[PDB]
């Protein structure tokens, strides 16, 4: 199977979007499942800043500071709080325009293309290796031989 | 076959709605359970057998007041699912109740409004109550008015807003949302009545002789004013007045519809019966500047039109003989382009007394609704208060972060400047 | 609804909570066995704010207790009302920090905090509608001032829209019990300004001064200081658990008391406070409460409030009283002291009334005022910090655990910038 | 001379049958012993002198529930040898209850059905109850329906199946047997009603205000719905409806007979009487998407036909005046080829209350059975769940080893694809 150039990119961007949507620290008690499903399909400001930080964009210049990103987010986000997949793409394009704002000779399209090369989105393995959490364990109240044991089973192989 | 629907939003709105709904139930003989042990039809509806249901809806995002209502003696009266309640309060933030949490609640309120309107056949108009200096009150009132103005169109809506006092204030940020809400209801409400608390405090202190009043005493006077205004729709009278017969008599121009009210007599049973309470003296007391229900001086401006309601055993000739005396006085002057400015209504039913209340039982009363040029002072002082903090952009971050744009504050300022210029332009003689 | 969870860290925070929860339980009539034995119906209506429900009808606080050493929590369990706390919420390490901020924030506090964050997430995800969190900790200790502040950032990163409270005890130079207090105070203030929505400073010196001068008791102990802090803590959220004339949640105070997002350091005070021998002489009236409320010696901080000008003020009256008297007294306390109130924001005092007084008292007041006089505390803290840092004294303890002097320089610069920009508005004029 | 036979198979079926059989006995005045201390004939039969015997049969392979029934208070009611019980459970395996152990039990059930049918003279049809996500329930329901469809032919059968919730699930393998049972009853049942547990949990939480519900609370609501559906056969009414008058009014095409139900009002005695419960407000509440008895959104699809039953003192003109209001609303839109879509029934007997239950006593109620295009979402999500595990052939060995062929899974998938295509083809306008 295959995907379009903007979409392969679109497929990889959707994979990043779905990963960061799940990282949201939802505050509140006794949610509806509809709200949980909604929050899994949108990115909040914290997860968008986490994305920009992990991709080494946040605070790199005066146009991508925490405050500038917050203003941009409130301006382009759904309900001023949330990004869907389409608004997430628009926000990345706006961040690309801001991040390369001092490069006067670049078109806005070339600024977006330069950002997509900077994040290495065309290489799914390198792009995915930059994805980082926030936090979870699987609920287990936690605390010489710790070093790992790769039990290489003996091939009861074609020769053996 | 004549009906009216009252909307109560915010803590102040609900607390004055409670005050008016004891009075209406008492005046029509309906027990607090809703059961009687053809005039009720204006405010109530018959269920077929037994109880009556008010044509009112209560709105609030903060659940405490509604929960207090749903456990008091009036738990059986209101329909269980017209007391719409939220979970999170707007916390005096106007942008919250207009952009963030009010939008998810407004749809249920509009559905309830439709379900109540389909029952009425002769709908006269809507009434709305909201304290302006709060987040949810002002924001939800603005949003509801904006939705109703397009859903129904030409139906008349009346707003009994409570503006902040000149110097006495409970919050610190109420000028911002007061100005924004005035912006919103300037182009969306047909009538707005001034109700600031300081004037009514002075009225209670001087006449009722209460030195420690609470909000209930204020709300009872407001309820009496509402009852006097709407008496003509549900009682026989020699000179009737309808709600739709206002913009033709009190509103010279579409922009100018803010007016201030007064009531008379206000007196306690301990010294009420020692004096005769003639119609002349009560109509003189009603025009006294110290008895205005809003803290504004009518001596500082012209009058435009006066609509004033009587009820009891008053005779029209005595009313005319008193209007002549007021026209005679040199301290009250009307605008040049208005030769006659009085609209008079006479009703037969005397005002009803609430047990354990402040007011005594009397046979004559007068309620005036007067439109005057002097109202511009409250706008000027609110504007001055707004400018002081908007110069340094204080408290703005609490509004920009709730979805509102930066420029939204300026255009409300421009509309207030336009209103103040219009009030000056109208008051000059030809 | 709109409930909050309790999180405390360190020995000082644990001792504060051990009295705060006793006060709350006594207010709601909960026995130390978790069984309700109250008298009034209102005692149970809003118990979901602080208490959870379990099988068998008993109630359990939603508190989370954390420390780097097990002694303090092993001691608080044997005290009165110590059985209410769920044993699962107790999380502790085996090493401790030794009043070293680096150990409690980089090396030891980082590995342990996952377990406490797990239970914090469990508590917050479950609750009906979150209002926010309140934090009690001390800035004079290592493990507290490190782990608590890092937990503040971790919580803020996951719940950016909720509200966050912090009751912080800062080390005064008068009563000093630790030599390394300036270092971990300065390091903590750097992180605290960036994430806390509200901060309330409390000083042991001011508590001793109050106990010696107003109550006039011979031998103060930590139990009395904890009791005063607990009463002040309970007074803030009283109207959120009880009905009143003007309900005002924490978010409403946040809107009205913080003009700019970085100015959120308040100092508080509680009234009335009288000696045992003079409790019969005094008569509880609103003037008597308001005169003691604005008294300089009544503040819970050594900062002198007549050395600066109030940006804004708040008062949370308790008991049944007339609102007119409250408003007129608030106006009078602002007309007679115009020199100590900033002039470019008019009507900068917020008031609220709750009809349920504290058990044993008929009237009570909690005061929360944002004033420019708080600069003096940061000035002296930074003075001691720069006196000790210039010689690099005790620096090796911090630098041996991955920290460097650059983070000290940035913290000092940011703290000085905060000090400067907080007083910038003191000299501002309209 | 009108009769109906109800079939209960599986644990969920028996537990909802118990729930409906307390309600019927209470509604007809029959004591739990079966003795009265001409409307009973629909559900019961007279023995000549004294007791009444229900026209019901209980089926299960696992003996625990039947043994619980045969020792409770209702031990004397049911005939001893119509509580058919097995020895070995199917253990959530569909192939077991359709091919291995159900075949040896089905003959006794069919003999009992014949012995009950020969007694009836005016048999209207059959009712069947079965939780779909179980082995014995789905398998035996499929086998019984397949046998009855050929033994009797054109007699009407109604199925009150309980599909699994969108995300909440008790088993891990229930999509497989749910899909297979849907395959089986698609071509064999005349009416199927949706009953997933999550929607009813939300209904209880929001309206009944129960935070810890159990299965009994759900089953009581289902029993009330059944009683409302079958009231018209045993009570006098102004506008009667029979069971056979459904496929002519709710089923546009033979394939499409899955519809979802709703009920109103649902309210507790603590706040029921404070509001008037007019017919307009209850018929508005019944159409609210949040009050659907199955977790599906009607706003996502068109309506095809609505059959809705009233009972109590409702007057037809008030019903028409409320159908008009619903036709007015813009958020509810019907399919193009259906100008009128409402079938209305009115009955006089008010709903009966069960002592110790949740619902209060009211004089008006409404039950709607609505066929809508939005139901395809549950099929799509069940199909998606099925495909995930069928891609790797997981859990298939538990089915192939019980006599079922490999290809039997694919054709159920093809029939679901056909049904989803049919639902899309019907909903497009001409
Ligand atoms: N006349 C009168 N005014 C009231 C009353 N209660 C509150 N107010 C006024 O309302 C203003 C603040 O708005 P509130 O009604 O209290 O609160 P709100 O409208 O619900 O807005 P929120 O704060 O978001 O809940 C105050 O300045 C008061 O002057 C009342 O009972 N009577
Ligand atoms: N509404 C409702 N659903 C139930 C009840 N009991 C079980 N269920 C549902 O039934 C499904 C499983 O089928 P069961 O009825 O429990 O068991 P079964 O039908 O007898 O099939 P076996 O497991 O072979 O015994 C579960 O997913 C439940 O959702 C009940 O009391 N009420
Ligand atoms: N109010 C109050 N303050 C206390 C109490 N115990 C200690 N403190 C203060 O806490 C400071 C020491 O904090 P510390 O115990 O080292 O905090 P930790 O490092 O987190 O354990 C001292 O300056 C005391 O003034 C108490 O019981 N009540
Ligand atoms: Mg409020
Ligand atoms: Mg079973």
């Amino acid at each position: 199977k295959n995907l379009t150039k903007e979409q392969i990119r679109m497929k990889n961007l959707k994979e990043a979007f779905n990963f960061y949507c799940k990282q949201q620290n939802v505050t509140g008690v006794a949610f509806t499942f509809d709200r949980i499903v909604h929050e899994q399909n949108v990115i909040n400001l914290a997860c968008f800043m986490l994305f920009l930080k992990q991709f080494n964009i946040l605070n790199k210049n005066k146009y991508v500071t925490k405050r500038e990103i917050q203003i941009m987010f409130k301006k382009y986000a759904l309900n001023y709080k949330e990004l869907d997949l389409d608004h997430f793409k628009i926000m990345i394009e706006k961040v690309a325009i801001a991040f390369y704002k001092e490069e006067e000779n670049l078109s806005n399209i070339d600024r977006v293309e330069k950002l997509y090369q900077y994040i290495e989105i065309d290489n799914i393995h390198k792009f995915r290796s930059k994805f980082g959490l926030l936090n979870q364990p699987f609920n287990i109240q936690v605390k010489p031989f710790d070093q790992g044991r790769d039990i290489v089973l003996k091939k009861v192989d074609p020769v053996v | 076959m004549r009906e009216v629907i009252s909307i109560h939003v915010g803590q102040g709105g609900i607390q004055v709605g409670n005050a008016c709904w004891e009075l209406f139930c008492l005046e029509h003989g309906i027990q607090p359970d809703g059961q009687m042990p053809d005039a009720f039809n204006t405010f109530f509806s018959e269920t077929g057998a037994g109880k009556h249901v008010p044509r009112a809806v209560f709105l609030d995002l903060e659940p405490t007041v509604i929960d207090e209502v749903r456990t008091g003696t009036y738990r059986q009266l209101f329909h269980p699912e017209q007391l719409i309640s939220g979970k999170e309060d707007a916390a005096n933030n106007f942008a919250r109740g207009h952009y963030t949490i009010g939008k998810e609640i407004v749809d249920l309120c509009l559905d309830r409004i439709r379900k109540l309107a389909d029952n009425c056949t002769g709908l006269q108009g809507f009434l709305v109550f909201n304290s302006v200096g709060g987040g949810t009150g002002s924001g939800l009132g603005s949003l509801l008015l904006e939705r109703l103005s397009v859903d129904y169109g030409k139906k008349s809506k009346l707003g009994f807003t409570i503006y902040p006092s000149p110097q006495v204030s409970t919050a610190v940020v109420e000028p911002y949302n007061s100005i924004l809400s005035t912006h919103s209801l300037l182009e969306h409400t047909d009538v707005a009545v001034m109700l600031d608390n300081e004037a009514i405090y002075d009225i209670c202190r001087r006449n009722l002789d209460i030195e420690r009043p609470t909000y209930t005493n204020l709300n009872r006077l407001i309820a009496q004013v509402i009852s006097s205004l709407t008496a003509s729709l549900r009682f026989d009278g020699a000179l009737n007045v309808d709600i739709t017969e206002f913009q033709t008599n009190l509103v010279p121009y579409p922009r100018i519809h803010f007016m201030l009210s007064s009531y008379a007599p206000i007196i306690s049973a301990e010294k009420a019966y020692h004096e005769q309470l003639s119609v002349a003296e009560i109509t003189n007391s009603a025009f006294e500047p110290a008895n205005m229900m809003a803290k504004c001086d009518p001596r500082h401006g012209k009058y435009m039109a006066c609509s004033m309601m009587y009820r009891g055993d008053v005779v029209p000739k005595d009313v005319n003989a008193s209007i002549a005396t007021i026209k005679t006085k040199r301290t009250i002057q009307f605008v040049d382009w208005c030769p006659t400015g009085f609209k008079v209504g006479i009703n037969y039913q005397p005002p009803t007394v609430v047990p354990g209340g402040d007011l005594a039982k009397v046979m004559r009363a007068v309620c005036m609704i007067s439109n005057s040029t002097a109202i511009a002072e409250v706008f000027s002082r609110l504007d001055h208060k707004f400018d002081l903090m908007y110069a340094k952009r204080a408290f703005v971050h609490w509004y920009v972060g709730e979805g509102m744009e930066e420029g939204e504050f300026s255009e409300a300022r421009e509309d207030l400047a336009a209103l103040e210029k219009d009030y000056e332009e109208v008051g000059i003689e030809t | 609804m709109r409930e909050i969870v309790h999180i405390q860290g360190g020995q000082c925070g644990n001792q504060i909570g051990a009295k705060f929860w006793e006060v709350i339980s006594d207010e709601h009539g909960i026995d130390p066995t978790g069984t309700y034995h109250g008298d009034s119906d209102l005692q149970l209506e809003r118990i979901n704010v602080y208490y959870n429900e379990a099988t068998g009808g008993r109630y359990v606080p939603r508190a989370i207790l954390m420390d780097l050493e097990p002694g303090t929590m092993d001691s608080v369990r044997a005290g009165p009302f110590g059985q209410l706390f769920r044993p699962d919420n107790f999380v502790f390490g085996q090493t401790g920090a030794g009043n070293n901020w680096a150990k409690g924030h980089y090396t030891e506090g980082a590995e342990l905090i996952d377990s406490v964050l797990d239970v914090v997430r469990k508590e917050a995800e479950g609750c009906d509608c979150l209002q926010g969190f309140q934090i009690t900790h001390s800035l004079g200790g290592g493990t507290g001032s490190g782990m608590g502040t890092l937990l503040i950032s971790k919580v803020r990163e996951e719940y950016p829209d909720r509200i966050m409270e912090t009751f912080s005890v800062v080390p005064s130079p008068k009563v000093s019990d630790t030599v390394v207090e300036p270092y971990n105070a300065t390091l903590s203030v750097h992180q605290l300004v960036e994430n806390a929505d509200e901060c309330m400073v409390i000083d042991n010196e001011a508590l001793y001064d109050i106990c010696f001068r107003t109550l006039k008791l011979t031998t103060p102990t930590y139990g009395d200081l904890n009791h005063l802090v607990s009463a002040a803590m309970s007074g803030v959220t009283c109207c959120l658990r009880f009905p009143g004339q003007l309900n005002s949640d924490l978010r409403k105070l946040a809107v009205n008391l913080i003009p700019f997002p970085r100015l959120h350091f308040f100092m508080i005070g509680f009234a009335p406070l009288t000696s045992r021998g003079s409790q019969q002489y005094r008569a509880l009236t609103v003037p008597e409460l308001t005169q003691q409320m604005f008294d300089a010696k009544n503040m819970m901080c050594a900062a002198d409030p007549r050395h600066g000008r109030y940006l804004t003020a708040s008062a949370l009256f308790r008991g049944r009283m007339s609102t007119k008297e409250v408003d007129e007294q608030m106006l009078n306390v602002q007309n007679k002291n115009s020199s100590y109130f900033v002039e470019w924001i008019p009507n900068n005092i917020k008031s609220s009334i709750c009809d349920i007084p504290p058990k044993g008292l008929k009237m009570a007041v909690t005061f929360v005022g944002n004033s420019t006089a708080i600069q003096e505390m940061f000035k002296r803290v930074a003075e001691q910090f720069t006196a000790m840092f210039r010689r690099k004294a005790f620096l090796h303890w911090y630098t041996g655990e991955g920290m460097d002097e650059m983070e000290f320089t940035e913290a000092e610069s940011n703290m000085n910038d905060l000090v400067s920009e907080y007083q910038q508005y003191q000299d501002a004029t309209a």
